[PDB]
RNA sequence: GCGUUCCCGAUGCCGAUGAAGGCCGACCCGCGAGGGCGGCUGGAGGUAAGGGAAGUGCGAAUGCCGGCAUGAGUAACGAUAA
RNA sequence: GGUGAAAAGAACCCCGGGAGGGGAGUGAAAUAGAGCCUGAAACCGUGGGCUUACAAGCAGUCACGGCCCCAAGGGGUUGUGG
């Protein structure tokens, strides 16, 4: 209300016109008007309990593993991120692209190599989270991530 | 699932005249005849009946004493008066209607009862210079 | 057949010409011309000038023959309004509507056995 | 012939071939053969006697190529604030093919 | 996210006006004058059908009645004697037949008298 | 704005019903002589004339 | 429980072999809010399952903004210096 | 605030003082023709169907009967009756 900008004038004498008594044309039933309870900027964030955000990870790797989609890796003959090397491994690597696919390895160079396949959604292993997880049909990861996932919680 | 309707009837009319009765006692029963409710076809909105004619009006009976003692107000002009009429005058001074006015109070107010007043023939006879059908009924 | 007409934006009351329009609806060109022609009202002139257009029309247009059409129908229409202001007494002021009208006509040719 | 047969509580008069509406009957498929009552014989050259609820076992044949039907209907209760439009009826029929008598 | 009015209204009210076709004037063109139209039609159909069931009951009684009225008796006495006789039936409805077969009402009839010799 | 004032809008019905009467009259003309053209009854009108008086021009 | 806007589902699926919205319908499905089907119109968007968020549903506040009515072809047409 | 992909934005003839129109022509579309997408409602019309000038009303509802478009049914209307 008092956010708009018009006067506070009171567009009419109140007491002997017919007329509807009225404040200032500020008034939330006057069109031009003010929202009433619109929304204001405000935060959405809260801490969900750590022992959970991992003890979720966990559920997350896990399911994954529990339907064989989990694969750890090791080789990769990719270099100097080239999506055609990407592509020609993950072939061999039992990976044509018809599940989607989260890489998560310590190697930005292989990073590159598939940071641009529709079907993959490539994130270093530090950034591994249950969203990104459950959002790809398959999770594959450099030996050396399981591991700091693992160190994450043994 | 049923229905019960009557197709288009052939009017079959009726003189009478009980001249020796009581109008009202008589009246209703002319007018329980004016709408077919004798008649086993009913249809309350269709406006089948006998067409009753009543001759040698008056003469009829009327109880105890109506010497002026019915009045006939039923006349209200507009300005300040609701002329009345006592029995003695409409006998004398042209009569038929006392029996006419007994039988309107007795159809119902519709256009249907106003069409089922329109049925009833009553003359000052005997005489009912106006029939080729008097099944006479007793 | 039939041969249109209709001349937009008139600036004459609706409610006024219907009143000349209905004098001619379903006639013989030959007589609405006449009937027009006599007709004391301001809609004359101007349902005149169209109903004579829908004949050239019709002639020139649909080959139709003058001699043998009518007025099949016609009809006026409502059209967008000018508000203006009027000074009421008092500082009142009113917004008065000078209306305007749609008149259409269409010529239809008579019989022919 | 004649004949009036009850059913759902209410009784209808049948003749030698027809039908209509008569309310759900455990008779479930369409196919099938029941038998109700009878009030009144039907005077024709075969009879014409009535009697005490008429329970003389003679009955009527009836078949029935049914399928519990339904109908508009809308009932709208409303006082005053309240309104329940919250109700639409259609109710079970029960189509039946009469028989013989 | 601001939920516009958008559409849903103008159908809301389509619907009540359809319902409402027919009707006299605004009572038939106006979003509302419809509505309270509506309303009374509500009532009214549901009361009636109510009163329509006994509407017939009634409707019937003065067949039977004004019908066995011609042999010499009372739908009172009709009635009566039937039920000290027997005969959960007739269906005050079904006493069409002193209409359609009136033969087969006159036993009836005769019928009746008899429980009351 | 003041005093007497309409207590109800006037349904479209009895709106029209007021009308009733307003249908206008055709004018009413005749053959007139010389010209098969048209003038209304007791009237000169400005294309042949009359006998005797005089009107537009003619030869 | 039903709907409205929005996000996840979406580098997806419908979509000119016609989206959204509109206008019809005596069909079908829901107790109902509504949900489908079909036919004209329209011409470029739409958005499943299952879930998450709200500026989320109007008939009344002498509400507010706009449009159009009624009175009404009525009163008036502004000095009786012609 | 929004023509259209593009002005290709309507040559020329006709009616008309003009405005507007009718043909012609452009265009996928002109009920896309210029404050031009879609175009709802109120509101004003033309045509058609049923219906009304003895009858008393919150305007409807129930019931029969008649008239008009598809047929052991439905729609539309409504003359009496409740
Ligand atoms: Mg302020
Ligand atoms: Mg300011
Ligand atoms: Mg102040
Ligand atoms: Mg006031
Ligand atoms: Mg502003
Ligand atoms: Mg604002
Ligand atoms: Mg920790
Ligand atoms: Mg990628
Ligand atoms: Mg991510
Ligand atoms: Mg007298
Ligand atoms: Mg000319
Ligand atoms: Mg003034
Ligand atoms: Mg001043
Ligand atoms: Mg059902
Ligand atoms: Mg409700
Ligand atoms: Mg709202
Ligand atoms: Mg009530
Ligand atoms: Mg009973
Ligand atoms: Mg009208
Ligand atoms: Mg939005
Ligand atoms: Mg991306
Ligand atoms: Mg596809
Ligand atoms: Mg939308
Ligand atoms: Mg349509
Ligand atoms: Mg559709
Ligand atoms: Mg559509
Ligand atoms: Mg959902
Ligand atoms: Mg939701
Ligand atoms: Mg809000
Ligand atoms: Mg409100
Ligand atoms: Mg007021
Ligand atoms: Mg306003
Ligand atoms: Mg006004
Ligand atoms: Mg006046
Ligand atoms: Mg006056
Ligand atoms: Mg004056
Ligand atoms: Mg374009
Ligand atoms: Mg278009
Ligand atoms: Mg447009
Ligand atoms: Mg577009
Ligand atoms: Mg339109
Ligand atoms: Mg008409
Ligand atoms: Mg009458
Ligand atoms: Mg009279
Ligand atoms: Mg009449
Ligand atoms: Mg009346
Ligand atoms: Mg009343
Ligand atoms: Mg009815
Ligand atoms: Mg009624």
């Amino acid at each position: 209300r008092g956010e708009v900008a018009y006067s506070g004038r009171k567009i009419w004498p109140q007491k002997h016109t017919g007329r509807a008594r009225h404040g200032d044309i500020g008034a939330p039933i006057f069109v031009g008007g003010g929202v009433v309870f619109g929304p204001k900027p405000r935060d959405y964030s809260y801490t969900l309990p750590k022992k959970v955000r991992k003890k979720g990870l966990a559920m997350a790797v896990a399911d994954r593993a529990r339907e064989g989609k989990l694969l750890l890796v090791e080789a990769f003959a990719g270099v100097n991120g080239k999506t055609k090397e990407f592509l020609a491994w993950a072939k061999e690597a039992g990976l044509d692209g018809s599940e989607s696919v989260l890489l998560v390895t310590g190697n930005e160079l292989v990073r590159r190599a598939a940071r641009n396949l529709p079907w993959v959604v490539t994130l270093a292993p530090e950034g591994l989270n249950v969203y990104d997880i459950v959002r790809t049909e398959r999770l594959v990861m450099d030996l050396d991530a399981w591991e700091v996932f693992q160190n994450r919680i043994g | 699932m049923k229905t019960y309707v009557p197709k288009q009837v052939e009017p079959r009319w009726v003189l009478i005249d009980a001249e020796g009765k009581t109008l009202g006692r008589l009246a209703t029963k002319i007018a329980t005849l004016l709408r077919g409710k004798h008649r086993p076809d009913w249809t309350p909105n269709v406006a089948m009946g006998d067409f009753v004619v009543v001759v040698n009006a008056d003469k009829i009976r009327v109880t105890g004493k109506k010497l002026e003692q019915k009045i006939y107000t039923r006349y209200s002009g507009y300005p300040g008066g609701l002329k009345k009429i006592p029995l003695e005058k409409m006998l004398a001074t042209h009569p038929e209607r006392v029996l006419e006015h007994a039988v309107k109070g007795m159809l119902p107010k519709g256009p249907l009862g106003r069409r089922l007043f329109k049925r009833l023939k009553v003359y000052a006879g005997p005489d009912h210079p106006h029939q080729a059908q008097r099944p006479e009924k007793l | 057949m039939e041969a249109k007409a209709i001349a937009r934006y008139v600036r004459i009351s609706p409610r006024k010409v219907r009143l000349v329009v209905d004098l001619i609806r379903g006639k013989s060109l030959e007589e609405a011309r006449n009937i027009l022609r006599y007709t004391n009202k301001r809609g004359a002139y101007f349902v005149a000038k169209v109903l004579e257009s829908a004949a050239a029309n019709a002639v020139n247009n649909h080959d139709m023959l003058e001699d043998r059409l009518y007025v099949k129908a016609a009809y006026v229409d409502e059209g967008p309004a000018l508000k203006r202001v009027l000074p009421r007494a008092r500082g009142r002021a009113d917004i008065i509507k000078k209306r305007t009208s749609h008149i259409t006509v269409i010529l239809g040719e008579k019989h022919g056995k | 012939m004649f004949a009036i047969v009850k059913t759902g509580g209410k009784q209808y008069r049948v003749e030698p071939g027809l039908k209509l509406r008569v309310e759900k009957l455990d008779a479930e498929p369409g196919a099938t053969v029941e038998l109700p009552v009878l009030l009144l014989g039907g005077e024709k050259t075969v009879v014409g006697t009535p009697v005490v609820e008429g329970a003389s076992v003679v009955a009527e044949v009836l078949g029935h190529g049914r399928g519990k039907k339904i109908l508009v209907s809308k009932f709208k209760a409303k006082v005053q604030y309240r309104r329940k439009k919250g109700h639409r009826q259609p109710y079970t029929e029960l189509l039946i093919k009469e028989i013989r008598g | 996210p601001r939920a516009k009015t958008g559409v849903v209204r103008r159908r809301k009210h389509k619907k009540i006006l359809k319902l409402a076709k027919g009707y006299w004037g605004l009572r038939s063109k106006s979003f509302r004058k419809a509505r309270e139209t509506l309303f009374a039609a509500g009532n009214y159909a549901y009361a009636h059908r109510k009163r329509r069931k006994r509407d017939f009951r009634r409707l019937w009684i003065v067949r039977i009645n004004a019908a066995c009225r011609q042999h010499g008796l009372n739908y009172s006495t009709f009635i009566h004697g039937l039920k000290k006789a027997g005969i959960e039936v007739d269906r005050k409805n079904l006493a069409d037949l002193a209409v359609r077969e009136p033969q087969v009402f006159a036993e009836l009839v005769e019928r009746a008298k008899a429980a009351q010799g | 704005a003041k005093h007497p004032v309409p207590k109800k809008k006037t349904s479209k019905a009895r709106r029209d019903a007021r009308r009733s009467h307003h249908a206008l009259t055709p004018p009413t003309l005749v053959p007139c002589p010389e010209c098969k053209a048209m003038k209304p009854p007791h009237t000169v009108c400005p294309e042949c004339g009359y006998y005797a008086g005089r009107k537009v021009l003619e030869v």
